[PDB]
């Protein structure tokens, strides 16, 4: 890793020196003049009308500086707020308190320790209703309705979606030799990054400028919606996203803690930092998954999948958070088709409002593409099951085939590239598929039960074309600017956060490429949005498919001026000239050469320049994808089962992507494994659970269980390249790959080895009790 | 409350609220903010200082209890300039991605390679299981560990 | 993060100074050692104590694992770590250190302590169970003067002992018997987590027959007489698989597990039943080792 | 002019940068540094009059050579000549694309808009106008842009 | 001048009374050697320059 | 030495060398960078406070001087969210550009002001005449005064 390419390949990060120092700048590090610290009181009640807030004795803390209220909020116009998904949800909750750990007050004091006492003394009057828990009876009949702030809403009904043509797939059922139902749950989970959600809102109360650290994905996003909705002036808002802590999809949403610092700061005018405690991240912020899927499979008795149907009941909590493109309200579950060749398929979504934390799109998602991969890599290993045929056989004939790209699926997504067959074999003989299968059969012969689970997944990352992907009526176009100074070092300013995934290294990487200047000489420049053009942000991998994109043909437009001023200085026709990495020479004579350097230094250098050129070596671009990338995947888990305790260990994860050009193996490496623990984590002990009341049961570290470093083997990773063709340099996303697809392999693996107990599906969480329970024979759903 | 005790080779002596956590008299006290906090529960690790030598979660002792005590943290690893090998070993072995965890993660490695200079993959895995890291799936972890492990031998 | 409300800190100098602080300072201050389970409970604000005693300056007096032939004596300020460590105590109550390998972490297990543990009695931990199956002697000590309570005596209801408000737990007293082991298996849903369900037992064996057997069960709700039963059964009994299925078998029906987020009540019981024997055949291959 | 003036090799032309935010308001910045001269003010003035965007809505950034293009800074009372110029010039390119989005936005040809101080309107119906705040959110926003255009409405210029 | 030379990143931010930052900033990446995209000159609120800065 | 004095309005107590000027008592120790300071001779007039009611060098006055006495700052003038009148009639008759004297000759005028409701343009020339203005002219710092005097009448 420490080699140093000009351009892509193995190269250590240029983040990681201030890291392993202890010197990175998370939200929480920063410490202001005068700062001062907000708590957040949070409801104890899942459903209960607020009768009133007492807040004196909060108040009368002489620590405390404020106590607001969702009433104070209400008469600065800011008790609600607009979601990614167009809905309204509580800043801080008015009426009622629709899920337990929702925002009811928050006090500014001095520290951090006097606010939560501070919180402790506030009394809130609540009058409990009947909590929406179970996303099944939501839509009940005389089930309470819990969006009573819409008007005239009577239902907990949040969204009817579809996609794909149910007459086709009708057909296709009624002529299927093969019809495999299967309802399987994708229970909510949460991304949980160990830096918890936090802001510093700093309005300077002289000149009104509110600067905004932030624990967000997407600071300029952010940044546009705080003005929207705070009516502050957006070139008087400068949010600084620092180094965040890891956010996987977390720190995408704008919470209600921000407006409260923000506000705290404007009634103050002093800094006033919220640093979420975890329990509220768990409980408030945004969940992921919680999908009812039943899937139906229609094949053909010899394994060509005809069809694929599926009805999703998605639990949406109290309000609709869902971070998606507005034209995509359920997402990208449309690619549940998978990496196959089928008929027709359909998809019927219902999502349902509960009393629990709004989100959705978070944990590495891609939008609902961890929900439809995990159905249709399931229910692909339901119809093996039935088919009684290798799941690999079944996937391998069904695969979508090279020449069949670019393939429109039959729910309308374009798939970009790929050769599924070539690294769907390679995973297998990575892993010894054929191997690991005798010695499964030697094991059963001794009781023992090892499982072989496999998933080939296509993802859908780099939302978007701004025809079609927007958020919140932002295009998902990403801005990137690209500076040579004249002594030839450059700054590239991203429109992209990153949260952990290398940006700082691979962006250098990518404009080192286009240009021959080293990537130690490139400041990649994000998170803050001050100095950085516009952009959508890091979330759904779509940082190298977009910003990649924006990136390379910014470094491409800098490198055609640079051949302007150099065919000037070497007094040349600009035919006559040849680009060779971090130069331009004249054909025939590379002695007669300039590097970009001496490019920079001339563009900004006395004498005239080409005529019509401006000077400077600036270049911008706005980046809007033509298709998303559609990287794909080929994971394979080997699990054992203790057949005593039913306790799951993964024994084995083979995981072989595919996600085109590679800028940096080793980030990519890192990218992959994060998912593969990922989807250990939700196949095996991963759940956000509620009780009848509407307790959160998953409020905590102790009780949303993350994989430590003893619950994942040492992983494996492979590698296919098939570039985008509609990519700049042909890299699609990767960092959600292995979280979208890891999941079902988990899963199927842990199918494959309750194989002898007769088990065709167990849903997620595969905790030892659950797992025991398939075993008897009593699979259940945890929801 | 008064407390004293050496953070990183150097006395400190300062007035703490007996409730404040190590973590915070740490970061918001001593501006040492390498050592983060992730949890309510003693659970994430993120806030592992080296007190005593020995790995501690900093959110789960008092300041007060601290006090007579020498607490390291991963500002006081790189020694002289010069990175400690586990510092290194993260680097080079892509051991931190967003870099939360890192703190703890390395006082803890240093700890454990202290006490085992050639620890086993399952060594390293049952060491820092008490430590969460959300971004690398830990066999970059185990990998830095084993570089700094080597490099020291 | 959650942090505690504000209390008064004091440090103990000795044992003497830390009871004299508990009864100057009454039934609102309580003993601090590893804080691993008060300061948690207090960081959510559970536990409102006015004063903590910190007794982490007794370490060295009360930190000890001492193995004598007849006598195991582990003092309250034993760190889990020291516990899990001590090869002397393998040797002669390998359940401690099964125990100890899978409870909490290794940083949690530098700072918590047995003592710390124990006076917690919390029935979903470990410790509470592995003192219970190897007949500990707790050994108190108040400004009336130092006592023993029986482990069972010490152990009277969730996360209460028979400790006064003024008394500290000093060191935990284990008997030793020759051909006699002891092992622990817990099942949780991750490393570190709390035991779904664990089950620990401590055999002493005559030849083939058992002459004496305790099993404890942890995070099952464990009825003492049901317990107590299934020992008495086991005496004199061959160390067979059929005897230690038996056991399973009654330790099944000597608990009232719950259906949690932990697992499905007969998921505890079958459990109860399975780690009860895997532990039975443990103790059973450390006593025939 | 570079061909003539050089400081230490560095032509003397000034770089300036525009950038409208979504919400319509704008960001300056420029390579000349104020000691008093009130460039936060009047570069407002000259790309207020250029777009139409109030001078109170367009923060002039300077000084911080972090989130600045480059340029020879301020003295020989060069700001306005060269970086007033650029900053003008700047505006005026920006409302050119803005006039390229307004025209889509109006469903209507180039020709046929008019520029009315901040905004485009069809020649003929005052009342059929879009504002460069408007524009500025149609450049971020969603469904495509004119062809061949890139999105934002950012410009900038390196005046000599 | 405030030189904050960051030990680590190396990067140097100066706050500096200088009418021309860039102009600075390339001046010091050509004297010092300092790379020019790790240096930052801030040149905050100067209180009159005529020329002096 | 321990100093204690009443900064604009708030009482302060500070340990500072007897030999630290007031203007770096304030700027440096207090952080109160509005006042600032121009010359080693006492001539500049950009340090100018309130001490006791009155404009002072701050460069030319002790801390341990300033001891026991009101010391009043331009960031003491804005009260209330308010702007003092000298403030406001400087920001609209333009008496400032750097704004490096402008503390000092605001503390001046509205002490000027205070003793002289309706002052000449000789009398704000002769108030001011300690106090060098680069910038300005000194003919919109007359103005601003006269508009702080007008508006305050
Ligand atoms: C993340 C995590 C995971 C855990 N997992 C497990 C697990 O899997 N299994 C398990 O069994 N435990 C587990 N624990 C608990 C851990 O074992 C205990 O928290 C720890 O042993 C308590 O010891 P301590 O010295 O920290 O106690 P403290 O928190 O200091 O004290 C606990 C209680 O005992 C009292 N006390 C302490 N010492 C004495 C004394 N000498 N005399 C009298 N009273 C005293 C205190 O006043 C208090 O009421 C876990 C804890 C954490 C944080
Ligand atoms: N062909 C490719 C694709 C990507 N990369 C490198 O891999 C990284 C991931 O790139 P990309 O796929 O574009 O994903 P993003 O950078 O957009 O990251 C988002 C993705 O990142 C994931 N992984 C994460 N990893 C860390 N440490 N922290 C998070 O918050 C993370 N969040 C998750 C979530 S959730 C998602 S959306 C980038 O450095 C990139 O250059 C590459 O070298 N070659
Ligand atoms: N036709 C014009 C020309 C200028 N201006 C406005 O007048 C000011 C001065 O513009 P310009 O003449 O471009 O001069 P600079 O801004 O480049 O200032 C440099 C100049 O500024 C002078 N005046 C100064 N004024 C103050 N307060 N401080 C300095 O350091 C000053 N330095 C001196 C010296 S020396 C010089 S080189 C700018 O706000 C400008 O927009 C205008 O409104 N209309
Ligand atoms: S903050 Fe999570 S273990 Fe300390
Ligand atoms: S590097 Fe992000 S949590 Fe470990
Ligand atoms: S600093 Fe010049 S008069 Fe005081
Ligand atoms: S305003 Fe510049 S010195 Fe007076």
């Amino acid at each position: 890793n420490d080699a140093k390419p000009c351009g892509h390949g193995r190269m250590l990060r240029k983040e990681d020196p201030r890291f392993i120092r202890g010197r990175g700048n998370y939200v929480d590090d920063v410490k202001l003049p005068g700062m001062l610290h907000l708590a957040i009181l949070r409801s104890p009640y899942a459903h209960a009308t607020i009768n009133s807030i007492d807040v004196t004795a909060a108040q009368a803390h002489p620590k405390v500086k404020a106590v607001v209220t969702g009433a104070d909020l209400a008469a600065k116009g800011l008790a609600w707020m607009p979601t990614l998904s167009n809905d309204v949800q509580a800043v801080l909750a008015t009426d009622k308190v629709r899920f337990q750990g929702q925002e009811v007050a928050f006090v500014v004091a001095e520290d951090r320790y006097s606010a939560r006492d501070a919180l402790e003394l506030i009394d809130v009057d609540y009058e409990p209703l009947d909590p929406v828990i179970d996303a099944r009876h939501a839509l009940d009949p005389g089930a309470p309705v819990i969006r009573t702030d819409l008007d005239g809403k009577t239902d907990n009904h949040c969204f009817d979606w579809e996609t794909g043509d149910a007459a086709a797939t009708d057909a296709v059922f009624a002529k299927a030799d093969v019809v495999v139902k299967q309802e399987m749950v994708y229970p909510r989970v949460h991304p949980a990054p160990m830096e918890t959600c936090g802001a510093v809102a700093d309005l300077d109360p002289v000149t009104r400028k509110l600067t905004l650290w932030s624990t967000t994905q997407a600071p300029h996003a952010h940044r546009t919606l705080y003005a929207l909705v705070a009516g502050l002036p957006e070139h008087k808002i400068r949010v600084i996203s620092p180094d965040i802590g890891g956010g996987f999809g977390n720190k995408v949403p704008i919470y209600p803690g921000y407006v409260c610092a923000i506000v705290g700061s404007l009634l103050l005018g002093k800094p006033v930092k919220w640093m979420e405690d975890r329990s509220e991240n768990l409980t408030s912020t945004g969940f992921a998954r919680d999908y009812i899927m039943v899937g139906e499979i229609a094949a053909t008795r010899d394994g060509k999948i005809l069809a694929i149907r599926s009805n999703v009941l998605a639990d949406h909590g109290a309000f609709n958070g869902t971070a998606a493109p507005v034209k995509y309200p359920a997402g990208f579950f449309g690619v549940f088709t998978g990496s196959y060749d089928i008929e027709a398929a359909y998809c019927h979504m219902t999502a349902v409002y509960t009393n629990k934390a709004p989100g959705g799109v978070a944990y590495a998602c891609s939008f609902r593409i961890t929900e439809a991969v995990y159905f249709v890599e399931r229910l692909v290993d339901c119809l093996a099951y039935e088919l009684k045929m290798d799941p690999a056989q079944l996937r391998l004939q069904n695969l979508l085939k090279a020449e069949q790209f670019p393939y429109t699926s039959k729910t309308g997504w374009v798939y970009d590239s790929g050769d599924y067959e070539k690294t769907m074999r390679l995973a297998m003989e990575m892993v010894d598929y054929e191997g690991l299968r005798a010695e499964q059969a030697e094991k059963r012969k001794r009781g023992e039960l090892m499982g072989i689970g496999m998933s080939f997944f296509t993802e859908a990352v780099g939302a978007g074309p701004r025809k079609d992907m927007d958020i919140l009526g932002l295009g998902m176009a990403d801005g990137c600017e690209l500076r040579v100074h004249p002594t030839g070092k450059a700054v590239v300013r991203l429109s992209v956060q990153s949260q952990g995934q290398g940006h700082e290294t691979t962006f250098a990487q990518i404009v080192a490429e286009e240009l021959g200047i080293p990537p130690e000489d490139i400041d990649v420049v994000h998170g803050d949005t001050d100095q950085t053009p516009f952009g959508l942000g890091t979330y759904g991998s779509r940082s190298t498919p977009v910003s990649g994109a924006a990136a390379a043909l910014v470094a491409r437009k800098v490198r055609d001026k640079a051949k302007i001023i150099a065919a000037g200085m070497l007094e040349a026709s600009i035919a006559d000239l040849e680009w060779d990495k971090g130069s331009f020479h004249i054909k025939g004579d590379p002695s007669a050469s300039v590097t970009i350097a001496d490019i920079a230094m001339r563009a900004h250098g006395a004498g005239d320049l080409p005529e019509g050129l401006e000077g400077g070596l600036d270049a911008q671009i706005c980046y809007n994808p033509s298709n998303l990338t559609y990287p794909y995947g080929a994971y394979f888990c080997v699990v054992d089962i203790d057949p005593g305790t039913a306790v799951v260990k993964v024994r084995r994860f083979v995981a072989v992507d595919d996600c085109g050009t590679r800028i940096n193996p080793m980030i990519i490496e890192g990218q992959i494994h994060g998912g593969l623990v990922d989807g250990i984590g939700m196949a095996l002990m991963e759940m956000i659970a509620f009780d009848e009341d509407g307790n959160c049961l998953g409020g905590s570290l102790m009780d949303y269980l993350i994989p430590t470093a003893m619950e994942v083997p040492h992983f494996e990773t492979g590698h296919t390249v098939t570039p985008s063709p509609h990519h700049p340099i042909g890299a699609k996303g990767i960092g959600e790959s292995a979280t979208v697809g890891s999941p079902p392999a988990v899963v199927n693996a842990v199918v494959d080895a309750l194989a002898p107990y007769g088990v065709r599906h167990a849903d997620m969480p595969l905790t030892p009790s659950r797992v025991w329970e398939a075993m008897q024979g009593r699979a259940t759903p945890p929801i | 409350m008064q407390v004293t005790m050496t953070v990183n080779g150097e006395a400190v002596t300062a007035d703490v609220e007996p409730r404040m956590l190590l973590v915070h008299f740490l970061r918001d006290q001593l501006g040492l903010t390498g050592t983060h906090w992730g949890c309510d529960t003693s659970n994430c690790g993120t806030c592992v200082v080296e007190v005593d030598g020995e790995p501690v979660k900093s959110c789960t002792m008092l300041a007060a209890m601290a006090s007579g005590h020498s607490v390291n943290t991963v500002e006081g690893m790189e020694v002289d300039g010069k990175l400690d090998p586990v510092q290194e070993g993260f680097m080079q072995c892509h051991g931190l991605q967003c870099g939360f965890c890192t703190p703890g993660m390395m006082i803890t490695a240093r700890a454990l390679l202290r006490q085992n200079p050639d620890p086993t993959e399952e060594e390293i895995r049952e060491a820092i299981s008490g430590q969460i890291c959300r971004c690398t799936g830990y066999t970059t972890i185990v990998r830095s560990v084993q570089w700094a492990a080597r490099h020291a031998r | 993060m959650q942090v505690p409300g504000p209390f008064e800190y004091e440090r103990a100098t000795s044992v003497d100074h830390a009871v004299g602080l508990l009864d100057r300072l009454g039934e609102d201050a309580r003993i601090v050692a590893g804080g691993h389970s008060l300061l948690p409970m207090m960081k959510l604000r559970i536990a409102n104590p006015e004063y903590l005693v910190d007794i982490n300056d007794l370490a060295v007096e009360l930190g000890y694992v001492i193995t004598d032939p007849t006598l195991v004596r582990i003092g309250a300020m034993a760190r889990h770590r020291q516990v899990l460590e001590s090869d002397p105590l393998a040797a002669v109550c390998p359940i401690f250190r099964d125990a100890e390998r899978v409870i909490a972490d290794p940083v949690v297990r530098n700072r918590g302590t047995l003592g710390g543990s124990l006076c917690q009695a919390d029935p979903a931990e470990d410790l509470t169970t592995v003192c219970t199956i190897l007949g500990a002697v707790c050994l108190a000590r108040g400004p009336g003067g130092e006592r023993e309570i029986g482990i069972d005596d010490f152990l009277v209801g969730p996360y209460e002992t028979a400790l006064a408000h003024n008394e500290m737990l000093v060191e935990v007293r284990i008997p030793v018997r020759h051909r006699t082991s002891s092992a622990y298996a817990k099942v949780e849903r991750r490393v570190g987590d709390w035991a779904v369900t664990a089950a620990g037992a401590q055999v002493t064996l005559d030849g083939d027959s058992i002459v004496a057997a305790r099993v404890g069960l942890t995070a099952v709700n464990p009825d003492p007489d049901a317990l107590r039963a299934l020992a008495d059964d086991l005496i004199g009994k061959p160390a067979t698989e059929e005897t230690f299925a038996a056991a399973g078998e009654l330790a099944v029906q000597a608990c009232e597990p719950v259906t949690d987020t932990r697992g499905s009540a007969d998921y505890k019981r079958h459990l109860a039943r399975e780690l009860t024997i895997r532990t039975m055949r443990t103790a059973v291959e450390r006593v025939r080792t």
